[PDB]
């Protein structure tokens, strides 16, 4: 699975989490198996303005 | 106040929505002990003190 979010909301990407990303965008199951990988993409996904 | 003289507000005779608070960009840290923040909207208390 792949997507972009703000670095502050990365804490929501875990099994059994809550908050608007975990609630309304991307819900992991409580018994998830796998890895969550994230990196800062400010040099790639940000644009002036 | 200066922390040696810390303020207290007693909370009673009222309701609130807590769920927006730990979602809010207004706060740099949120924590709980003996309760889950997720559960607060289901609860009631004899008092709260802020």
């Amino acid at each position: 699975d792949s997507f972009v979010i703000r670095g502050d909301e990365v804490r929501q990407i875990a099994p059994g989490q809550t908050g608007n990303i975990a609630d309304y965008n991307y819900k992991l199951p409580d018994d998830f198996t796998g890895c969550v990988i994230a990196w800062n993409s400010n040099n790639l996904d940000s644009k002036v303005g | 106040a200066s922390v040696y003289a810390w303020n207290r507000k007693r909370i009673s005779n009222c309701v609130a929505d807590y769920s927006v608070l730990y979602n809010s960009a207004s706060f740099s840290t949120f924590k709980c002990y003996g309760v889950s923040p997720t559960k607060l909207n289901d609860l009631c208390f004899t008092n709260v003190y802020a």
